[PDB]
């Protein structure tokens, strides 16, 4: 069985051929970075309009790279939520007209359920049960998973996510956005322990987070210290750490409150090198095991929608000739 | 030959089908309903009319201006439905359909069309039949301001009727142009009004494949501010 993915969330085009026998067989991927960069944030209407130049053409390429023909595709899963109405809209208007031509179910896909299991594509996959650390630019999560579509959530950011608490701090040490991989760049740089950011939320128990502190006394550090290189890069080290050490002790809480022996990271920030080092060395001392994807699919893709296409096309979540995008969409509401 | 329209441009969902001499069509007001509408009205024409998608030789679509999102709606099931079927498709003016609207309700042969576009602009086109039933003007299309307008009104002549919702939000947009004006009834495209552009399109080989079938919003000038220094 293969399954054509699309996803167009927020300022990715991404288009992807999953088969579960062969594997991944195309993934292209489109990412609007640049356009946007001008404006220090994504514009809705220009990220709308570009999805529709990126679509087609990146389904056309992904069939040519897979050398497969329609005949060949099973389903068609598309992004429907959550994102941004206008860029969900264009990958689900295409892809809901497409599977209605080509006669095949259309599987309308929850972005962070892609997320949630893009680890699944690699080798040596998490069963059942995990925590889920869902760490991308607009969530923050811990995640009880006891199987497809049972998630318990535990814990969540009262404020920013981790990835938007990278990028603004990014953008006040002069990077452009979004800034979170250069500000983890600027960090090697740095010298460990010059400054010290803290962890909030980390001195009462409990599950859930926040991060706007974080870009306060980044703001405040930057202030009152020297604008040369060093000094950046030891501040972007100082946020790094704290950020990584947060999510750190808070996954080790959920463990323990779970009982549970496999942590899963997902969502852009679990692209973050300093993280996944730090879960893997937490995880081997408690003898248990991580799992996270390859940093290309931490990050919004449509390899991970074909995937979790497949799953839910297998568990029968297949769509009348309505098209619908829910630009909120809570996790815990999907069904099992 | 068998062409099929679609349309989410404005307030309206509409599908029309040519089929060999017939016009199977279907026309509503879908406020906050397009996109649930739109595939089961394709699929109720197609049953009904005994056809299916790989038998069609073209698939219009209203190409714009209008509702960004609702153009956008437009394409993209229309570029899906080409993918899928491998049709060419034919791009066709919201503003030109109207004019089509007009001739097909009460003869009308010079067309004024104007949609509200918001910002307090009207999306603008002066549009003409000729004794062929070619319609002249597609260079004329524009986002204007009403002033702007008044001013274009003064530089034609001749009796013209009025199309599309411009003409509701602002009703003196000819105030002191020199021009008889008269209703012409057509408030909003309608798939079944793209059918006779299209098919003479087809007939003259004006398709495109569907990777080169774009929108044309008219307004560009639709991003917040630039960040200091670029
Ligand atoms: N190496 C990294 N370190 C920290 N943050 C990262 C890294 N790579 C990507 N990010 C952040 O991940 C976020 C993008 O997350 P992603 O899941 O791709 O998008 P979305 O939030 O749109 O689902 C941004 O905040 C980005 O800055
Ligand atoms: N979130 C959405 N989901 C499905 N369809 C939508 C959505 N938003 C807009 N549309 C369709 O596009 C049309 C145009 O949207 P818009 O230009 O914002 O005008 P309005 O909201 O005033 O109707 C809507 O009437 C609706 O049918
Ligand atoms: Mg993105």
């Amino acid at each position: 069985m293969r399954v054509l993915g699309i996803e167009t969330s927020c300022d990715e085009t991404g288009i992807a051929i999953y088969d579960d026998e062969k594997g991944l067989l195309a993934n292209q991927l489109y990412s609007q970075v640049k356009l946007h960069a001008d404006y220090g944030g994504v514009v809705p209407e220009l990220a709308s309009r570009d999805h529709v130049r990126k679509t087609v053409p990146l389904i056309q390429a992904a069939l040519k790279e897979s050398g497969l023909t329609a005949k060949d595709i099973d389903a068609v899963a598309y992004t429907a939520g959550p994102g941004l109405v206008g860029a969900l809209l264009v990958g689900a208007t295409v892809g809901r007209s497409l599977a209605f031509a080509w006669d095949v179910p259309a599987i309308p896909v929850h972005h962070m359920e892609g997320h949630l299991l893009a680890p699944m594509l690699e080798d040596n996959p998490p069963e059942f049960p995990f925590v889920a650390l869902l760490v991308s630019g607009g969530h923050t999560q811990l995640i009880s998973v006891t199987g497809i579509g049972q998630y318990e959530l535990l814990g969540e950011s009262i404020d920013d996510a981790a990835g938007e608490a990278f990028d603004k701090t990014a953008k006040l040490l002069g990077l452009d956005y979004p800034g979170g991989p250069l500000l983890s760049k600027m960090a090697a740089q740095g010298t460990a322990g010059r400054f010290v950011f803290p962890r909030p939320m980390t001195d009462r128990p409990g599950l859930d987070f926040s991060f706007s502190g974080l870009k306060t006394f980044a703001a405040n550090t930057i202030r009152d210290n020297g604008t040369d290189d060093q000094t950046r890069a030891d501040i972007a080290r100082a946020f790094e750490d704290a950020v990584v050490d947060t999510l750190m002790i808070k996954c080790k809480r959920a463990l323990d409150q779970t009982g549970f022996k496999r942590l899963v990271m997902a969502g852009g920030v679990s692209a973050n090198r300093t993280l996944r080092a730090k879960l893997a060395e937490m995880m081997k001392k408690r003898r248990g095991e991580v799992f996270y994807a390859r940093p290309e699919f931490c990050t919004d893709n449509g390899a991970m929608i074909a995937y979790a296409g497949m799953v839910r096309f297998k568990a029968g979540a297949t769509a009348d000739l309505g098209v619908s995008v829910r630009p909120r969409w809570p996790l815990a509401e999907l069904p099992a | 030959m068998r062409i099929l329209a679609i349309d989410t441009a404005t307030e309206a969902c509409s599908v029309a089908l040519w089929n060999d001499g017939t016009v199977n069509a279907h026309f509503e007001l879908c406020p906050r309903e397009h996109t649930q509408r739109i595939l089961p009205m394709v699929q109720d024409i197609l049953t009904t009319s005994g056809t299916s998608l790989t038998d069609i030789n073209a698939l219009a679509y209203g190409r714009g201006p209008g509702s960004f999102t609702g153009v956008r709606i437009g394409i993209g099931i229309a570029q899906g439905l080409a993918l899928g079927a491998e049709l060419p498709m034919i791009g066709v003016s919201t503003l030109m359909t109207m004019a089509q609207g007009a001739w097909r309700k009460n003869g009308a042969t010079r067309v004024l069309a104007a949609i509200d576009a918001r910002m307090g602009e009207v999306y603008w086109a002066e549009y003409q039949r000729d004794e062929n039933g070619i319609w002249h003007g597609e260079e004329t299309e524009a986002v204007l301001k009403p002033e702007i307008v008044h001013e274009r009104m003064q530089q034609l002549s001749g009796e013209w009727v009025t199309v599309g919702t411009g003409w509701q939000a602002w009703p003196d947009l000819g105030k002191e142009s020199g021009l008889v004006l008269r209703d012409g009834e057509v408030l909003l495209p309608a798939a079944e009004d793209m059918l006779p552009i299209a098919c003479q399109m087809f007939a003259e080989g004006k398709t495109v494949a569907v990777e080169h079938a774009e929108p044309v919003y008219l307004r560009n000038n639709v991003a917040w501010k630039k960040l200091p220094g670029k």
